[PDB]
């Protein structure tokens, strides 16, 4: 898959992910949601090799849901990201590795803090204020470096995200058919239906 | 007594009671007769029903175009052993383009049964088999016991009341061995032999099971109105 | 009372199957003896061929384990040959792995450790044998090491095994009490064999023909058994003084 | 591996290990299940031989298998954890492959299948546990209540009890539960469940647990005071 | 007590009663013998004719191992067959690795260790056969006899089964009266006689004689069955001696 | 074949006793007396060389065994069981420690590993417990000198001084009167010889007594020079002559 | 103790003979084969009135052309059914056709004697396997834990079996209609059942060539019970 | 490097009539520019009124026909001597061929 | 064959009890008493060593109290060797959890894991159960201070105060009498020692016959400290509480 962005503002994490699915010659779909809810306050967006992406995302989702039922407790975003990293770090030395890159956006209800983790297919984890995978960072990071503030509102974060998407739509060769945007905050996960 | 808990235990007189108890299951089974001439070999089997609504349990199993057996005792064990014979007959054809000799088939059955008599956990086979066949050395008849003992014979019988048929064949030995090139007369001799083991019941159309193999005769089984000719 | 059938502790802290394996040891009714010279180690054993239909050349309880190591067994022949084959395999493997010939005491320890395992693991029975290993070791010199069904082993100045071991043992003990040395002070192995046979005759109170004995000799770099005619020469020398 | 056949037939056609597993269930604390018109209630006995217990952290008797299905039990507590874990894994495995949560009947069938397997596998003894599995199928408002036992047989129940003195509370339910008109509300259903346990329990204090399951993953456990109000109202009507 | 209920249990004597019970099965079997001659060995066996319905000459008891070893046994016939099958595997692997056909003493230990292994565990039953076997190798003729315990020795003559005492006495005469040795053709004749004489212990039913031999001069060191005119000549010689 | 004893041969009886462990302890009770005493600057372990025959060379049978350069062991009970435990203990010191950390294990952890092997023979399928009690003496940099007892059950305890086997009850009483926290190594050896004399019937000399110490580093026993940090083994087995010298001052 | 695969002195496997005793304790199941179809019927036998009887599933579909009824330790039947369903579907996958009823029965019966020290004990359940194929028409088999199977024109298994079998002896003829067979199963079930027979404690099913295997509704069976009552009162 | 496949040439032809069918094939067997045989039968009667030919690599062709013939034999054993219909044979052959999906039988089969 | 000698350690009695579990519990009832008491500001673990000697090196000795990680400790009653097997398994499980989630293992998850291991030995494998009962004292940020126990059956339960080993009946009555919910660690220390002092089979309770440990948020600010008491420190707390 192509473009996945993430930005952590004052009180929420915002994940933007492209809608296009291209199989070589044609664009098969223009409404694809490249994300899974792992728990009520944790969202994971993903991009990489076809098939492996969804297979990995659903496998993680199943494991976190299992943990939630067993303990009657939601794992922290930090804990979920560490679990995910280990799975990818295990995967990289397998017979056939998962070729999947992820962003994990979560709201920690204990600390009352949004958290954004960027993890590539090797199992390389970093906590960031804003992140991306693939070529998305090359276009967007210069804008985010300039405009980002840690005390931004969710509305300001969405406006900065629009500016990022506009720059991508101008300078990227591939038509990624716009983005689905989702917000993760204290009240859970919701989708911005107009973007 | 104290030495019949498993097959791995000899008694103080050198007996294997589990094997002897497996031998007893054959004596409870229905009678079946085997006999041969120089050209043909015949199996005759009295099939047993559960009641008047039930079918008559099949006694004869084909192993190849030139070989097959009749059973007496545990029918599932016969299925296991006959399946093994089918495989060995088939291995011989596929690998060596060679029909399996009846004598060699006996040796393979002996060795398969033996392993179940010397190891812990297992149990002996609870069935006796009469194998007939026509190979490169002519017609053959074998008697298999689950002790492992396999014996080549002109004629024999196994099952309940088999002693009557066995005595008859022992008298008729010189006559039926000479029935060459006459399948019907050899079957007649087998039907007359199995009749010496009947009491109260007689041979009906769904009671009797006959099989034959010979010089220019593939192993074929006759049941139903195909055996009314011999009643 | 299943503590008597398998190798588990009885209430007295005893292993009855081990004790009964020691009794199986004397089932052959054969007595062996081993002694050390200056340059050699000699082992003698009684030979009994009760059946005239037997080929007497094939009746033996002495085994050539390796070039340097010989082994005499006290116990039934099936268990004896079981132990022999294993010892041979172990000795060969040792040389391959470590690049030198397996010492007599090390092989004894190895076989003893195997015997110990049978006294601890239930599925394996003890072997009903006592194994006397002999060599002229390149480091320790003349060597006698003996293993039993308990998994015990130790080195010996001299030793005796069998139904009448005590009579032979006391006879040997008394000799070494006189001489005050740990071996037979003799140059040739021929005279050490003559000593061994003489002291068995004295201890048991029986005379021997050439066919009543079986002799093994260990020297530097080889162990070998004597023929009936080699033993006859030995018996002639004893009688002539 | 240890292969010994522990569960075997006896001359009279009984598998004693399975029957002795039922005797362990008979020893366990009483559990009861009652389904209303739009809910299922699971009631559970807590023996008051153990005080100085920390009730915050002590394993609760009713366990969520998924967000929409619960499991209670009577018998060996340690054995029940193995069934609950397997059930929870299977529930997530079903969501992963079928893209739909388990039906209550499916989950029951799975647990019952595990229990059966342990009655004819070598080297293992049967589970000393009977279960009550309750909930609502996805996008369905019909209440579901099933029972399993060590043998592996399972069946659906309008109301059922298991464990010690379950004969007495089943006697109560058989005369007090009408099939033509089940407990129409949550209140009526909880009341009938508390009433049934009060036939057996002793004190109505911390000895009764109640869990209410409603459609669309709406599961809540009642507190001590909420249950104590039912206990108070039942006996005040009884004084007459 | 209880020491005889399980294989590999030492009794308080130091005995394995299960092995001793296997011997009883051997003693119950038909008589079989072995005679070591000048340049080979002769094997013979008593085959009881249970019924007229047994096909004469068909139920062969003596078994070849490799091309140079003969095996005959008394007791549980299937156990004997199992032992020979193993013997054939051992003889095959030996020849595969070392090129030369397995020597007879080497082969004897291969059977010996295998039979002994079935006295080490309670999960297996001892062999219910004594086996007489041998043949010709590079060092000449060898005859062996192997018991349920795993015990074996080399023999000048050997016998086992129901008529073993009778046979042994006859063999002991041959050893005394022929210190220089016996020819292969003499040994076939003598083998026939000994089986006929040993048939007095099984006198109720009549029997069928079966003989085989390996001889350096007479069979080129290969195992062969005695057939036709040479078999009939030995039967006639045997029948003449009993009358 | 196959090992078809995949079940425990040691089980709880109705009274809560593990029969096979108790019986193993009984076998230890019948065994020859051995003891251990800890001093300020060392540890001593000692036992009687009960020779089975006078024709046997009792020097070839080592009852006191080096496990590591700074750890030694002695036993009471079944000798063969001891011998295989020493083999396993030496190996585990390498596999589970030296090949990982590049140094020999501390006394308490090697004891822990031996204990684990003995515990497994008490629960695993188709085996009996070990019929020995071990006394393990040793030194390491951070724990100093130490002495441990290990029983058939796998349980182990540290001691200032103790005795096991035949006359342990009397020997432990003797040690209680003599032991103090100011003993030098020579004082402990003296006490060890005094204590051991009580349980010995026959000959009492350097040839019938086996005695070893954990004491100062022995650079003369290292086998090489040139590395300052390698100063040699603290385990030393006393010679026949060295024992007899201390029996004159007895 | 003693081996699980041990033979008795009479030449019978102890465990197999004991499992047959468990089947005698089981609820009654009856099958009747006609030229118009095979009928299968069972006693449900709910242990309590609070047990919802429609969850008692003692008649089961194996394929469209094969049904099955059970009696004994019914939990044991689940893995047998699973195997049967798999075998039926697998054979269709390999051969693009329906599997013969006998071949399906044989496949199930191969599991029976796979016990020892494989599963730890025989199955404690007997099966009536009914079906249709083109070669042998409408068939009814009785599959035991011995590994033996008999074909039957009619058969009863479970606690009322010998009483029922004697009744089936008199009543069965080669010209029975499907409707006649339905009533006959209901009649004989009513005879051997402890409780009074109705649509909630007994269940009917049938297999026809046209419509395949069908479990009857409680409303459909209720009408056949009422039809039975009237025709018995008719003389 | 070892090449497990080869090409034995040949050509086969099947035609379905109204109440009959023919399966024809040339009898020449080749490698490269050499003739191995001028008469090596390629079309086989497999029993049950079915004829088969597996043309291409003759080793794989002979193996497949041998296995199908064997499948017919075991179909009779396992299903009471039932005649294997042509459609059922076809499905059975698909499974024989697909069983070696990742090391294929290098043949074009016609029945 | 081998069946003859099999005790069958994993079977039900006719009454539906597990023979070996019951007999293992009987073993445990002869072990030294261990007591756990949970307060608002910490947990106490007190345990009696079994009939010691004057020649036992006490300062380097550990038979009762073991550290599983920095937040969780256990008190042991039963076979010490058996306990150490399980303790090492538990220590690994805690570190596996820490490696995976980068958070310390919650107390109940560790307890459940060990308890499930014990359960396995009662249902399959034909081996004898572990003759051990644990008291788990621990802290995590979800439930705070927690006390649990597990026994050879693999069943575990949570407690405010609990005893295992010898004289648990007498000990539990005394704890039930004097325990209150608003109690503090210093009070709980006193209760634990007073309870052991009354239930002990020894003539008097001295420092050399005790092992003692506290888990306190008495660690400078927002963290938890485990204190395994030294012999001299046990002697001091015995004088402070007025027992010696
Ligand atoms: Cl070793
Ligand atoms: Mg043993």
């Amino acid at each position: 898959m192509d473009i996945i962005l993430g930005i952590r503002v004052q009180d929420s994490v915002i994940l933007a992910s492209s809608k296009a699915v291209t199989r070589g010659i044609s664009v098969l779909k223009d409404s694809d949601d490249k994300t899974r809810q792992l728990s009520p306050h944790t969202l994971m967006s993903f991009a990489g090799e076809a098939g492996d992406t969804v297979q990995f995302a659903e496998y993680i989702q199943a494991n976190i849901q299992l943990y939630s039922i067993r303990e009657d407790y939601e794992l922290s975003p930090q804990a979920v990201s560490s679990f995910v990293r280990q799975e990818l770090a295990k995967s990289i030395r397998s017979r056939r590795p998962y070729q999947v890159n992820v962003l994990i956006g979560g709201y920690d209800k204990k600390k009352n803090k949004p958290e954004l983790y960027q993890i590539d297919y090797l199992g390389t984890k970093v906590e960031l204020p804003y992140g991306a995978h693939g070529y998305s960072g090359f276009y967007t990071f210069s804008l985010l470096d300039h405009h980002y503030r840690p005390d931004m509102t969710t509305e300001e974060g969405l406006d900065l995200l629009k500016l990022c998407v506009q720059e991508l739509e101008k300078r990227m060769p591939m038509d990624f058919k716009g983005v689905i945007v989702k917000i993760v905050d204290k009240d859970g996960i919701r989708q911005v239906d107009d973007f | 007594n104290n030495y019949d808990g498993d097959t791995v235990t000899f008694s103080p007189t050198g007996r294997l009671f589990q094997v002897e108890y497996a031998l007893e299951a054959i004596k409870q089974g229905s009678v079946t007769v085997g006999l041969r001439s120089n050209t043909h070999a015949v199996l005759v089997a009295l099939k047993r029903n559960a009641d008047e609504l039930s079918s008559y349990q099949k006694k004869i199993i084909k192993c190849d175009e030139h070989m097959g057996l009749s059973l007496a005792g545990l029918a599932p064990d016969a299925r296991v052993l006959s399946n093994y014979l089918r495989q060995q007959c088939n291995y011989s054809s596929l690998v060596f383009n060679r029909k399996l000799a009846v004598e060699r088939a006996g040796h393979l059955l002996c060795d398969k049964a033996q392993k179940n008599t010397q190891s812990y956990g297992g149990r002996p086979y609870g069935v006796g088999l009469l194998i007939i066949g026509y190979d490169k050395s002519g017609a053959h008849l074998l008697e298999f016991q689950p002790s492992g003992n396999v014996t080549e014979l002109y004629g024999t019988a196994i099952g309940a009341r088999s002693q009557g048929a066995k005595t008859y064949l022992e008298r008729t030995l010189d006559t039926f061995i000479k029935i060459d090139g006459n399948p019907d007369e050899l079957i007649k001799a087998g039907v007359e032999a199995i009749s010496q083991s009947l009491r109260d019941e007689s041979l009906t159309v769904d009671n009797l099971s006959i099989a034959i193999v010979g010089k220019d005769t593939p192993f074929t089984i006759y049941d139903g109105e195909a055996v009314a000719k011999y009643i | 009372g299943y503590d008597r059938h398998i190798t588990i502790f009885s209430p007295e802290g005893r292993l009855y199957q081990v004790e009964y394996a020691f009794k199986a040891t004397n089932q052959t009714n054969i007595n062996s003896l081993a002694v050390r010279g200056k340059d050699c180690t000699v082992v003698i054993s009684q030979k009994k061929v009760p059946d005239k239909l037997l080929d007497p050349t094939t009746v033996s309880y002495i085994f050539c384990i390796s070039r340097t190591i010989g082994m005499v067994v006290n116990g039934p022949i099936p268990d004896a040959r079981n132990a022999a084959l294993r010892a041979k395999a172990e000795a060969a493997e040792f040389r391959y792995k470590y690049g030198y010939d397996m010492p007599c005491d090390v092989l004894a320890k190895r076989m003893a450790n195997l015997s110990q395992i049978y006294t601890q693991r239930a599925y394996m029975r003890p072997l009903g044998v006592i194994l006397t290993f002999v060599s002229v070791d390149e480091e320790l010199g003349p060597s006698i090491y003996k293993t039993d069904p308990a998994g015990y082993y130790v080195g010996y100045k001299a030793t005796a095994t069998g139904p009448k071991q005590q009579e032979i043992t006391t006879n040997l003990e008394n000799h070494f009490k006189k001489s005050k040395i740990d071996h037979i002070n003799e140059e040739s192995w021929e005279k050490v064999v003559e000593f061994a046979i003489t002291h068995m005759i004295d201890a048991l109170g029986t005379e021997f023909s050439k066919n009543d004995l079986e002799v093994g000799v260990a020297t530097k770099d080889k162990f070998f058994t004597l023929s009936a005619e080699n033993i006859e020469e030995r018996l002639v020398a004893i009688a002539e003084q | 591996g240890y292969d010994r056949a522990l569960s075997i037939f006896s001359p009279d056609g009984h598998i004693f290990q399975v029957e002795y597993a039922l005797e362990a269930v008979k020893r366990g604390t009483c559990a009861v299940g009652v389904k209303g018109k739009n809910c299922v209630v699971l009631g559970c006995e807590r023996r008051s031989t153990l005080k100085l217990q920390d009730t915050r952290i002590t394993p609760s008797k009713v366990s969520k298998i998924d967000s929409h299905v619960v499991l209670s039990f009577s018998g060996l507590n340690a054995d029940s954890r193995i069934l609950i874990e397997k059930a929870r894994v299977e529930a997530q495995s079903h969501r992963l492959t079928l893209e739909d949560p388990v039906t209550v009947e499916y989950l029951t069938r799975y647990v019952a299948g595990v229990q059966q397997r342990y009655t004819q596998s070598g080297g293992v003894r049967p589970f000393g546990v009977s279960t009550l599995i309750a909930g609502f199928d996805p996008r369905d408002d019909e209440p579901k209540l099933y029972q399993t036992e060590p043998s592996g047989i399972y069946s659906s129940w309008s109301a059922q009890t298991i464990g010690r003195n379950s004969k007495t509370v089943r006697e109560f339910l058989e005369k007090n539960y009408d099939r033509k008109e089940p407990p129409a509300t949550v209140e009526e259903c909880v009341k009938l469940t508390v009433r049934s346990l009060l036939e057996v329990v002793q004190t109505g204090a911390k000895n009764i647990e109640i869990t209410v399951v409603k459609p669309d993953s709406d599961i809540v456990a009642l507190s001590s005071e909420e249950i104590n109000q039912y206990v108070t109202q039942i006996e005040q009507e009884k004084q007459e | 007590t209880g020491y005889d209920l399980s294989n590999s249990v030492f009794s308080p004597d130091g005995r394995n009663f299960q092995v001793e019970y296997a011997v009883k099965a051997v003693e119950n079997g038909t008589t079989s013998i072995g005679i070591k001659c000048n340049d080979g060995v002769v094997f013979a066996v008593e085959k009881l004719i249970t019924s007229k319905l047994l096909v004469p000459q068909k139920n062969v008891k003596i078994q070849v191992v490799d091309r140079h070893i003969g095996c005959v046994y008394s007791g549980l016939i299937p156990d004997g067959r199992h032992l020979v099958n193993r013997g054939r595997e051992e003889a095959a692997s030996f020849k595969k690795l070392y090129k030369t056909p397995i020597p007879i003493p080497a082969f004897a230990d291969r059977l010996g260790q295998y039979v002994q292994a079935h006295t080490l565990y309670n999960s297996v039953r001892p062999f219910g056969v004594s086996t007489i076997f041998g043949g010709v190798d590079k060092n000449g003729a060898h005859l062996y006899m192997l018991e349920p315990s795993g015990s074996y020795w080399g023999y000048k003559g050997a016998a086992t089964g129901k008529g073993r005492q009778s046979a042994k006495a006859e063999l002991e005469k041959l050893v005394d009266h022929h210190p220089e040795g016996l020819s292969a053709r003499e040994a076939v004749k003598q083998a026939a006689k000994i089986i006929y004489l040993a048939h007095e212990d099984n006198k109720e039913k009549d029997f069928e004689l079966e003989i085989s031999w390996c001889s350096l001069s007479e069979t080129n060191g290969l195992h062969k069955f005695v057939k036709g005119d040479l078999l009939q000549e030995a039967i006639d010689f045997a029948q003449k001696e009993i009358n | 074949m196959t090992d078809r004893y995949s079940f425990s041969l040691t089980t709880f009886s109705p009274s809560g006793k593990l029969g096979q462990i108790d019986y193993a302890l009984t076998a230890v009770k019948q065994g020859v007396t051995s003891l251990g005493i800890k001093a300020t600057n060392g540890v001593v372990i000692a036992t009687e060389k009960k020779s089975s025959s006078p024709l046997a060379m009792s020097e070839t049978l080592s009852k006191v065994s080096l496990l590591t350069p700074d750890i030694g062991a002695v036993y009471s009970g079944m000798g063969p069981d001891y011998r295989v435990l020493v083999d396993k203990s030496r190996k585990v010191a390498h596999t589970s420690y030296k090949r990982i950390y590049g140094e020999y294990p501390p006394t308490k952890l090697l004891v822990s590993e031996v204990a684990k092997i003995m515990q497994e023979a008490t629960q695993s399928g188709g085996v009996r417990p070990f019929g020995v009690s071990l006394l393990i003496a040793g030194h390491d940099e951070f724990n100093g000198f130490s002495l441990y007892q290990v029983d058939p059950s796998g349980s182990y305890f540290p001691w200032k001084a103790t005795a096991i086997g035949k006359g342990s009850v009397a020997a432990k009483t003797f040690l209680e009167k003599r032991w103090n926290d100011e003993l030098e190594l020579e004082d402990a050896i003296h006490i060890a010889l005094l204590t051991l004399k009580e349980s010995v019937e026959g000959e009492f000399n350097g040839d019938t007594i086996e005695l070893a110490i954990i004491g100062d580093e022995n650079p003369d026993l290292l086998g090489y020079t040139g590395i300052p940090t390698d100063k040699g083994p603290r385990f030393r087995k006393l010679t026949s002559q060295e024992i007899n010298d201390r029996l004159e001052a007895l | 103790d003693r081996g699980v695969s041990t033979f008795s002195p009479e030449g019978r496997l102890f465990q197999v003979e004991y499992s047959l005793e468990a089947i005698k304790l089981g609820s009654t199941a009856i099958g009747i084969a006609t030229k118009e179809g095979v009928v299968l019927g069972v006693e449900k036998r709910a242990t309590s009135p609070l047990l919802e009887s429609d969850s008692i599933e003692k008649i089961v579909e194996i394929d469209r052309h094969i049904g099955c009824a059970m009696s004994g330790l019914t939990a044991d039947a689940r893995s047998m059914i699973e195997h049967a369903r798999t075998a039926a579907v697998t054979h269709n996958l390999y051969y693009d056709e329906d599997i013969n009823v006998e071949s399906l029965t044989q496949s199930v019966c191969d599991l029976a004697l796979r016990f020892g020290e494989l599963m730890s004990r025989p199955f404690g359940v007997a099966l009536l396997i009914a079906g249709h194929d083109a070669d042998d028409g409408y068939q009814l088999f009785h599959a035991e834990p011995s590994g033996t199977f008999y074909r039957y024109n009619a058969k009863a298994i479970g606690s009322g079996s010998e009483g029922a079998q004697a009744e089936l002896l008199n009543e069965w003829h080669s010209s029975l209609t499907l409707k006649e067979a339905e009533l006959l199963v209901l009649k004989i079930l009513k005879q051997v059942m402890e409780e009074k027979l109705d649509e909630n404690n007994a269940q009917l099913s049938c297999i026809t060539k046209q419509d395949g295997f069908k479990i009857y509704d409680n409303e459909k069976t209720a009408e056949l019970i009422k039809e039975l009552k009237e025709k018995e009162a008719a003389e | 490097q070892f090449n497990p496949y080869g090409d034995n040439g040949g050509t086969i032809l099947g035609i379905a009539g109204e109440d009959f069918a023919v399966l024809a094939g040339d009898t020449r067997n080749i490698t490269d520019y050499s003739i191995n045989s001028r008469y090596e039968p390629k079309v086989f009667d497999c029993g049950d009124n079915i004829v088969m030919s597996a043309n291409g690599f003759a080793a794989d062709g002979d193996a497949l026909v041998k296995r199908f013939k064997n499948s017919v034999k075991w179909y009779h054993f396992d299903h009471n001597d039932k005649k294997l219909s042509i459609n059922s044979a076809a499905r059975n052959i698909q499974h024989l061929l697909y069983g070696k999906r990742f090391f294929p039988y290098y043949v074009h089969t016609i029945i | 064959g081998s069946r003859r000698y099999d005790s069958r350690t994993t079977i039900f009695s006719p009454e539906g009890r597990l023979y070996q579990v019951e007999y293992a519990l009987e073993s445990i009832s002869h072990a030294g008493t261990a007591i756990g008491i949970m307060a608002s500001d910490g947990i106490v673990l007190a345990a009696e060593r079994k009939v010691t000697s004057t020649l036992l090196e006490q300062d380097t000795s550990t038979e009762k109290l073991y550290k599983l990680n920095d937040k969780i400790a256990v008190a042991v009653a039963g076979l010490t060797a058996d306990a150490e097997i399980l303790i090492n398994t538990a220590r690994i499980h805690a570190q596996n959890y820490l490696k995976t989630y980068n958070e310390d293992i919650p107390v109940e998850i560790l307890v459940r894991r060990l308890s499930d291991i014990k359960q396995g030995y009662t249902q399959h494998g034909g081996l004898r159960p572990f003759g051990v009962s644990f008291i788990y004292a621990g802290y995590d940020d979800r439930y705070g201070y927690q006390l649990y126990t597990s026994n050879p059956s693999g069943n575990y339960t949570g407690w405010k105060a609990i005893s295992v080993g010898a004289n648990t009946s007498a000990a539990q009555t005394l704890l039930q009498m004097d325990y209150k919910d608003d109690m503090k660690v210093d009070d709980a220390i006193e209760l634990a020692l007073k309870t052991l002092s009354k239930t002990t089979d020894s003539s008097a309770l001295t420092y050399d016959r005790l092992e003692f440990a506290t888990i306190r948020k008495g660690a400078n600010d927002g963290e938890v400290y485990q204190k395994i008491f030294k012999p001299q420190e046990i002697k001091d707390i015995l004088v402070k509480t007025g027992i010696t």
